[PDB]
């Protein structure tokens, strides 16, 4: 049959093929519109109204 | 108002410089004069400064303290005579006075409590530091632990009021009326202790008998009033709850006053007898206060001023006698009219004031509490007659027994009365009369 024995390490290599299935898996990213929001850095921070407001404003 | 506070603070260093004992009182008397000029107060708060105001109620109580705390220095000249840690002693009073001024001048309920108790520790040092008898320990704890045991639960009642009112300021609190039974007991059982009430007075005869002369002044002079002053601010928003349990307090104090008067008659100690006399009158003050009527409130404020000056006055005289005779028992102290006849005059006037004798400011207040109580219920005439009758029964026994009879036999020679003592007695009694002229101011705090 005019065939040849492949080299010893022939089949241990990475084998890259042309996928006939033609359906490589897709890629997506989960979305949580309801995530716990935090204070954004762009938010302006004016002085507190009457300061600490603790007991006698201290 | 800060004028007073910063004046006192910068007088603190005078405790450290030597030979400044007498220069202190003058600064303490002079500030009273300066404070005496700034009376333009009203029912509402005035002279705001960062949290310190003063109305007519707070003014009289503050001015009472400055006067009394100034007389403490005159009375306790023995501390200066023996250099018995006088510098530390001075610092105790200057600190103590500041706590009082803040306590009455505080505009928010939390502050009042903050300096309410904080004044106690300077008093506690005073008893242990300069008391003679060994029992100042066993009387040092009673003063500290009766107060702390009932003041710590009050702290919870204060915080529970923020979460409803949102603030401590007294004016904003009056807009509310609370219905919770326990809260009533967490803001009055703490002041009923310090009045004191008859059944929880067990600390008062021990603290007063053992404390030094100066400690007796302030204990009888201002500490019994902080309980009274506190109530006047916190029955405003306990009106509804006050009606369900007032009859318990009125009965106890009224019956408590009578029973204590009999206990007074069976005493044999000057310090004890005067101290038990404090519970007797303080029973009428509390009784009229809880009546909540216009008269019972104005009268109670008046009598607290008058009684403090008197009971503080009577503690001077016991110290004078004790200093020489060396014993505070009635049996030792007899016939002092024949040793110190000039002294016996002051014994009478201060004694007479204690039994609601005219024209003293004491009779003005006592007429009023009596009116409110009678209006509260005609059944109150029974003991209110007994209590006023026996309130003179022991006063005569106190005065007559100690001044009239034949002299003691074993007494050794001792000095006669000094000018300092006479001047001390005048300043106690003489305002107690002249104040009647301008009761306009020290009465109508409502
Ligand atoms: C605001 C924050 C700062 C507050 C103030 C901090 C400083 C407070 C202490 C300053 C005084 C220090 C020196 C002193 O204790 O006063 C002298 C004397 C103490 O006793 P003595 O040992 O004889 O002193 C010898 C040194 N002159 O004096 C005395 O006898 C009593 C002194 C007061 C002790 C207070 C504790």
């Amino acid at each position: 049959f005019d065939w040849d024995r492949p080299s010893y390490g022939y089949f241990s290599r990475a084998k890259v093929i042309q996928s006939a299935r033609e359906a490589p898996k897709k890629e997506e990213k989960v979305s949580y519109p309801d995530a716990t929001p935090g204070l954004p850095e762009d938010y302006p921070k004016p002085p507190a109204k009457y300061g600490s407001r603790f007991h006698w404003l201290e | 108002m800060l004028k007073i506070i910063f004046f006192l603070l910068f007088l603190i260093p005078f405790c450290f410089i030597n030979n400044m004992y007498w220069m202190v009182q003058i600064m303490m008397f002079f500030i009273s004069f300066i404070f005496l000029l700034m009376n333009n107060f009203m029912n509402y708060w005035s002279e705001i400064s960062y949290f310190l105001g003063c109305d007519m109620l707070s003014y009289g109580l503050i001015l009472l303290s400055l006067w009394i705390c100034s007389l403490m220095l005159l009375a306790s000249e023995m501390i200066n005579k023996h250099n018995n840690y006088k510098n530390l002693f001075l610092l105790n009073i200057i600190i103590l006075l500041l706590l009082l001024i803040l306590t009455f001048s505080s505009m928010s309920l939390f502050m009042f409590y903050l300096f309410f108790e904080s004044s106690l520790i300077p008093t506690l040092f005073l008893i242990l530091g300069w008391g003679y008898q060994p029992e100042r320990l066993q009387a040092g704890l009673y003063l500290l632990f009766y107060t702390l045991l009932v003041s710590l639960p009050m702290l919870i009642g204060i915080f529970y009021l923020m979460n409803k009112i949102g603030s401590m300021n007294f004016y904003l609190m009056n807009n509310f009326m609370f219905n919770y039974d326990l809260l009533y007991f967490c803001l009055l059982c703490a002041f009923l202790v310090k009045m004191p009430m008859f059944l929880v007075h067990l600390w008062l005869p021990k603290a007063h008998v053992e404390a030094p002369v100066s400690g007796s002044m302030i204990l009888a002079g201002i500490m019994l009033k902080l309980g009274g002053y506190g109530m006047l601010r916190v029955i405003s928003f306990l009106q509804l709850m006050n009606l369900k349990y007032s009859f318990v307090w009125i009965s106890i104090s009224l019956v408590g006053g009578v029973l204590v008067s009999l206990v007074c008659l069976r005493q044999t100690d000057l310090k004890a007898l005067i101290a038990y006399s404090s519970v007797a009158h303080m029973g009428i003050v509390l009784s009229g206060l809880l009546t909540m009527t216009y008269w019972g409130l104005c009268g109670s404020y008046t009598l607290m001023i008058a009684h403090g000056l008197c009971s503080s006055g009577l503690f001077c005289l016991a110290n004078v006698s004790y200093e020489r005779l060396g014993s505070r028992s009635m049996l030792i102290n007899k016939g002092l009219l024949n040793f110190m006849p000039s002294m016996t005059l002051w014994w009478f006037l201060l004694s007479s004031a204690n039994m609601a004798a005219p024209p003293t400011l004491n009779l003005l207040g006592e007429i009023y509490l009596l009116n409110s109580i009678v209006s509260w219920s005609w059944i109150s005439m029974i003991l209110l007659s007994f209590l006023s009758f026996f309130s003179a029964a022991y006063t005569l026994y106190l005065y007559s027994f100690s001044q009239h009879g034949k002299l003691f036999s074993g007494v050794y020679s001792f000095s006669s009365g000094k000018i300092r003592e006479y001047l001390l007695m005048l300043l106690h009694w003489l305002p107690l009369n002249l104040l009647i002229l301008k009761s306009e101011s020290f009465m109508l705090w409502l």
